[PDB]
């Protein structure tokens, strides 16, 4: 997850 | 793998046409050797091993759908190097032309992308919440900015450091996509957000507010979810970026614009030369106006716009 949480 | 040169070509997510540079032995394999120490992208087959298998094609030709995610992978990864050597002289991640690896169809239905220390991961998405997060520039571009934030400030990624650090992505992968000027704009993952949706984004920077997310220091988030917060509160550091870069009156505060080229070298120079594992918001003010000192020269508009922009969001 890195994009978003 | 040893082989020799090629240019293949295919269809990105997007149904977009584009040429991508291969290696030939027996397959044509995505292994773009005119970048740096290569650029190398992989098939996750939907599992979580990685990373995977070399992306190994019979013919030179990626217009099945299969392919697409790959393609934008590989392709948007050799957009980021280009970003990154021609605007700030620095070859790969590392500064030393290290090989950029990623690997696609991670998992199954998997709504997120991520550098993970090593490489880019990207998920095929739900259909629903994402399709191939590839195929969005900022993601790509987004994500591999954390390499470079791993081998530069190596921002923790917990609390204001973590929300720094991903605000540095998004600033990052915004301008990555201005620079390849294909439907440019100040939001996050708009190309590969909710297909049944049109207008929206993961996040905004120029408005932040309207995802919810704080646009203001006395709005920040102090829980414990999201790591701290770190895709909330950078929310404030990506309106103070926009600030700097568009201009604008927030809350009551004015901003002069100064243009992002200048806020792409301000913030460059601040991960590469100022910011530490620990800083916190008011650290990154103090870097910002260093930087732009160093720039800039110490009365010049651009120190004074960076003051404004972060008072502008409540931090001193
Ligand atoms: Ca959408």
């Amino acid at each position: 997850g890195a994009i978003i949480g | 793998i040893t082989g020799t040169s090629t240019v293949g070509v295919g269809r990105g997510v997007l149904g977009d046409q584009k040429n991508i540079n291969t290696t030939y032995s027996t397959y044509y394999y995505l292994q773009d050797n005119t970048r740096g120490n290569g650029i190398f992208t992989y098939d996750a087959k939907y599992r979580t091993t990685l990373p995977g298998s070399l992306w190994a094609d019979a013919d030179n030709q990626f217009f099945a759908s299969y392919d697409a995610p790959a393609v934008d992978a590989h392709y948007y990864a050799g957009v980021t190097y280009d970003y990154y050597k021609n605007v700030h002289n620095r070859l790969s991640y590392d500064g030393n032309n290290a090989a950029i690896r990623s690997s696609v169809h991670y998992s199954q239905g998997y709504n997120n992308a991520f550098w993970n220390g090593s490489q880019m991961v990207y998920g095929d998405g739900d259909g629903q919440t994402f399709i191939p997060l590839s195929g969005g520039i900022d993601v790509v571009a987004h994500e591999l900015t954390h390499a470079v934030t791993d081998y530069t400030a190596g921002l923790i990624y917990q609390n204001e450091s973590g929300a720094i650090n991903e605000a540095i992505s998004d600033i990052f992968g915004t301008l990555v996509e201005f620079y390849a000027n294909k439907n440019p704009d100040w939001e996050i993952g708009e190309d590969v957000y909710t297909p049944g949706i049109s207008g929206d984004s993961l996040r905004s920077m120029s408005d932040p507010a309207k995802y919810g997310d704080p646009d203001h220091y006395s709005k920040r988030y102090t829980g414990t979810q999201d790591n701290g917060g770190v895709h909330i509160n950078s929310g404030i550091i990506n309106k103070a970026a926009y600030l700097i870069s568009q201009g604008g009156t927030h809350y009551g505060v004015s901003v002069v614009g100064i243009g992002r080229d200048k806020l792409g070298k301000i913030f460059y120079r601040a991960l590469t030369q100022y910011l530490t594992p620990t800083s916190n918001f008011s650290q990154l003010r103090a870097a910002a106006v260093q930087s732009a000192t160093d720039l800039y020269g110490s009365t010049s508009q651009e120190v004074a716009s960076v003051k404004q922009a972060f008072d502008a969001v409540g931090v001193k």
